[PDB]
RNA sequence: AGGGGAUCGAAGAUGAUCAGAUACCGUCGUAGUCUUAACCAUAAACUAUGCCGACUAGGGAUCGGGUGGUGUUUUGACCCACUCGGCACCUUACGAGAAAUCAAAGUCUUUGGGUUCUGGGGGGAGUAUGGUCGCAAGGCUGAAACUUAAAGGAAUUG
């Protein structure tokens, strides 16, 4: 949100859940942010680097968090044969 | 009634976790240690504190008691937490698997020493 | 003096967290009232109402007091706090602390053209506590805060300049009207508008990038 | 307010349930609401078993049993300690003692 | 008084107003 | 019995998005449903969708994203003069910078801001925002 | 829906229904019956 | 994508089926259906060991992400899992919570048992519900060893496995420790086996 | 109005308790209880919850029908999986509610699927009067003067 001459007049831009694309508000205290470690050629984690995800409180409370991470992980290559689209 | 209060139960508890080697199974000796080991404000309280401690040494003789840990018992505890058999219970003594279990091995594509046996409800 | 007892409290004193926007952005829990006031030193407080309350015992009525407090910046941050205590002074003192721990932001946009600075809410929002329902609609410039005396104070201490309000239900219970207004105004950041549709990368949590400093 | 979700009886999908009479006070209570117990006891009580065996003109005579099913209305079920007032959370329990 | 017995009383009252008025009619 | 198929279609879409699902199946299809879903699509609200043929008025499958807040119908389809749109939008739109009200005119099914350009008006159908 | 018709051609039921339900109001009942001119000692005047 | 050396090796498969990690509960809940392979007669559902291992490495990778090792907390309230946790916290740096979970560990900031971790692992969500529920107030990720019928509310990575077997519970804890150590460089070669036998993680009945 | 009339039993009669007991308790006992022909049209007639339609969370048990299993005992009975239509039940809160609670009482200030019925502080009053139905008891429709600051719902501590 900008003003008549291009200046951003918004306090801050909130994140959004990966599984649902909904805003993660300030006091959504069930929400999480996972970090998945990348691996060098020798099969060892690379310090300080991740493939990051966020999941909203709603998803986690319904029990869909496990399935939604399987979808996202497999897409990004972090898993091979965990998720099948046809149920 | 002969129910001790918490100021006695806890004072005796503190003595055992810090002075197990020196306590004995005898009231009179334990009476004199509590004078050299703790500062107590009366003859009456001092007798009661020592009396319970004797009672607790008797318990520890027959077996360990919940709520009291001391240098000797914890050392013998950790020693048996390093136990491990000669051969794993997972190691092969001869592996059997159901028919459906066998199908799973095939799908994954692993070669294993499978024996199949029948199964029913 | 102050000695932290939580990871966020340590980083804030050490200066690694400088603005309150990082806390809201990552939704970190706040459990030390010193964190809020080291980042928003401009807060001003207000006690809305004080009422007595009694329970029954064999030897008569046990009387204790209830105080409501609102703290805010008049620049986009507010909080609401209620405490019950044996003395009136204590209820107020503890109410300021509970209110501060619950500071939330607000989203201010325009009613018409995007000329000048924001002056009103970005969208209609509703809030409900008990039976009271407070609804805020955008209003043009020069309208002012069209609301009852109790709710007007909360909106002034939030930074909204022009706003309409409609209420339904038993408004006379002031704790529920102020709670309903507080929920309604915080929902302004939950509502997704088309100007946020863009995808932004997730920032790395401050508690991870300054990991060593948080430990001690 | 509503105290029980079953209305204190066991009627669902039914218009009417014919009534029975309590065994202590002789009052009509619908079958599905009545408190019902089964009292099976040896005909010869325990303290008399030895004398009857010694007196039997047979060896190995099995003691006959007496069977009956008893219906109580709520008022007489409370009094006879067959059922007792029970707490909020503990009312929902269905499992016998 | 109990709602049931108040209904009964009113009914017995009407029955009598119904026969005192029948003298004139 | 079934009175408005559009009311069913938007109800299904709203309920699914509200609970997180990323797709829906709306049955039966209709021309007015396709035309409504193209306006929703043209502004990014829904995404792709497909029409399953079954010789019996067909089914549809809609791919959603998190954008949609509420989609609904206004029944009965009230007559709207040209100058009364400014009092319909002010009633059922979060603000006057986004959101649409879709109304059927002789020029076709259109959102109100395309009806202002073309200078047309007619019956009202629903809204999306 | 709710307990009223919504159809475009349902206006008559909404007029007549409401007309019937205005008689629960105390103000409406007194004014139309005109009980001021019948039972009020002042007959509807400000002073007597 | 992971190097091909991470696939399920035959040596590991012998361990997994030996410990009966592939024998599931007689009931399955909808969210766990993808982890089921086929239904034997008698109703026992065989868990797909392939997805068990693949999920196991991903859980290991999230564990290796947290910088300070003391911020990973391992809970196990039941007897079969307490020894496994104490040794998982030994070889790695995780802080264990064995025995009973004190309400207010993650929420009350003046209790002597206050832990504010970055990841928690639990052996059985049904019995460790207090830890998982409290994990939802303070934004704490959760990993859990999950049987086909266990609840999945507030659980992010579920490592499907038999959780009613003594050998099964221990082996899964043993395997994670191995993978986190390897990722961090503690162990040199992924090819060779580890020199600590899995029986160190099992529960002694006397 | 005929028939039947064993049991229980408004009325009635009695014995006892009691300050009184034209009540509860004990014993008698007519109308009634049951059937045929014809009236009445009522109830806490209750799920205190209108009907048709779509959509939204998890788990097991049961009634009817159908499909697959040559399952097992000697396709009848069972057993396992699936499906349609019912009577319900357990767990939970995305949601609703003033709460008690509720898978509908949700998809309602982000207010519109179709439709019918009813209510507007508490009393006077479901009363008076006028109609209409009934053999009668009575049913349906149903006011006004006057009076009043509270009646009332769900939970909390005593």
């Amino acid at each position: 949100m900008e003003n008549d001459k291009g200046q951003l007049v918004e306090l801050y831009v909130p994140r959004k859940c990966s599984a649902t694309n909904r805003i993660i508000k300030a006091d959504d205290h069930a929400s999480v942010q996972i970090n998945v470690a990348k691996v060098d050629e020798e099969g060892r984690a690379i310090p300080g680097e991740y493939v990051t995800y966020a999941l909203s409180g709603y998803v986690r409370s319904r029990g869909e968090s496990d399935d939604s991470l399987n979808r996202l992980a497999q897409n990004d290559g972090l898993l091979k044969n965990v998720w099948s689209y046809s149920r | 009634g002969r129910v001790r209060t918490k100021t006695v139960k806890r004072a005796s508890k503190a003595l055992i976790e810090r002075y197990y080697p020196k306590l004995t199974l005898d009231f009179q000796t334990n009476k004199r240690l509590c004078d050299e080991i703790a500062t107590i404000q009366s003859k009456r309280l001092r007798n009661k504190i020592a009396g319970y401690t004797t009672h607790l040494m008797k318990r520890i003789q027959k077996g360990p008691v919940r709520g009291i840990s001391f240098k000797l018992q914890e050392e013998e505890r950790e020693r048996k937490d390093q136990y491990v058999p000669e051969v794993s219970a997972l190691d092969l003594s001869r592996l059997n698997v159901d028919n459906q279990t066998s199908d799973l091995v095939k799908s994954l594509g692993l070669k294993l020493p499978l024996s199949v046996i029948n199964v029913s409800a | 003096g102050w000695v932290p007892v939580t990871k966020l409290g340590r980083l804030v004193k050490a200066g690694k967290i400088t603005t309150i926007e990082e806390i809201f952005l990552h939704s970190l829990p706040v459990k030390e009232f010193q964190i809020i006031d080291t980042l928003l030193p401009g807060l001003q407080d207000e006690v809305m109402n004080i009422k007595p309350v009694q329970k029954q015992t064999r030897a008569g009525q046990r009387t204790r007091f209830k105080a409501v407090v609102v703290v805010g910046d008049s620049n986009g941050h507010v909080g609401l706090g209620i405490k019950t205590a044996k003395e009136v002074a204590g209820a107020i003192r503890a109410g300021i602390i509970i209110a501060k721990l619950s500071v939330i932001p607000i989203r201010r946009g325009y009613w018409g053209t995007n000329l000048g600075q924001p002056h009103s809410l970005a969208t209609k929002t509703t809030g409900k506590c008990g039976s009271v329902t407070v609804r805020l609609i955008p209003a043009p410039r020069g309208s002012g805060i069209v609301a009852s005396p109790a709710v007007k104070k909360l909106l002034q201490l939030a930074g909204v300049e022009d706003v309409y309000t409609q209420s339904n239900g038993k408004t006379r219970t002031l704790e529920n009207t102020l709670k309903a207004a507080f929920v309604a105004i915080g929902n302004t950041y939950g509502f997704l508008t088309p100007n946020l549709w863009a995808e932004q990368p997730l920032p790395v949590s401050p508690l991870d990038i300054y990991s060593d400093e948080a430990s001690a | 307010p509503k105290k029980r979700a079953s209305n204190g009886r066991n009627k669902k999908g039914r218009g009417h349930v014919k009534p029975v009479r309590c065994v202590n006070c002789s009052k009509s209570i619908p079958k599905d609401k009545a408190i019902k117990r089964m009292a099976i006891r040896n005909i010869v009580e325990a303290a008399a078993v030895r004398d009857l065996s010694e007196a039997s003109v047979y060896p190995e005579y099995a003691l006959p049993k007496t069977y009956n099913k008893l219906h109580y209305c709520v008022s007489c079920a409370i009094h006879a300690r067959i059922v007792r007032v029970r707490s909020r959370e503990d009312r929902k329990n269905r499992a016998p003692p | 008084m109990r709602a049931k017995w108040r209904k009964k009383r009113t009914r017995r009252l009407k029955r009598k107003r119904r026969k005192v008025r029948a003298r004139s009619k | 019995t079934r009175s408005s198929v559009l009311a069913d279609a938007l109800n299904a879409i709203n309920n699914a998005e509200k609970t997180g699902k990323r797709q829906v199946l709306i049955r039966p299809s209709s021309k007015v449903i396709i035309k409504f879903l193209q306006v929703m699509q043209k502004h990014g609200y829904i995404g792709e969708f497909e029409y399953i043929d079954d010789h019996r008025s067909g089914k549809i499958v809609v791919q959603l994203n998190g954008r949609l807040n509420k989609c609904g119908v206004i029944s009965p389809r009230f007559n709207v003069k040209i100058g009364d749109i400014e009092k319909w939008t002010a009633n059922l739109l979060p603000a006057r910078q986004f959101g649409y009200v879709i109304l059927t005119t002789s020029a076709g099914i259109m959102d109100h801001e395309e009806a202002r350009r073309k200078h047309v008006s007619g019956k009202i159908l629903g809204f999306v925002y | 829906g709710k307990g009223k018709p919504r159809g475009l051609n349902s206006a008559r039921k909404l007029r007549v229904h409401r007309r019937n339900n205005r008689w629960a109001e105390n103000n409406y009942k007194k004014r139309l019956l005109g009980t001021a001119f019948k039972s009020s000692p002042f007959g509807g005047s400000s002073h007597a | 994508s992971l190097p091909a050396t991470f696939d399920l090796t035959p040596e590991d498969a012998q361990l997994l089926l030996a410990a009966n990690t592939h024998l599931g509960a007689r009931n399955v809940q909808v969210h766990q259906e993808p982890y089921v392979f086929n239904a034997r007669p008698d109703g026992v559902h065989v868990i797909n060991v392939g997805k068990t291992w693949e999920k196991l490495v991903l859980a290991a990778r999230i564990i290796a992400a947290i910088p300070n090792p003391e911020d990973v907390v391992a809970i196990s309230s039941r007897t079969f899992g307490q020894r496994a946790v104490l040794k998982f916290a030994a070889h790695t740096g995780a802080t264990p919570i064995a025995g009973r979970f004190t309400p207010g560990s993650f929420t009350n900031y003046i209790t002597r048992s206050f832990k504010e971790p970055r990841l928690v692992i639990v052996t059985d969500p049904r019995s460790d519900a207090q830890a998982i529920k409290e994990a939802s107030y303070v934004n704490i990720p959760v990993i859990a060893l999950t049987d086909l019928d266990s609840p999945s509310e507030f659980v992010d990575v579920a490592i499907p496995c038999n959780n009613r077997g003594k050998h099964s519970i221990g082996l899964i804890w043993y395997l994670l420790a191995r993978e986190v150590l390897r990722l961090r460089g503690a162990l040199v070669d992924r090819t060779q086996p580890w020199s600590i036998m899995p029986d160190l993680y099992f529960y002694r009945d006397p």
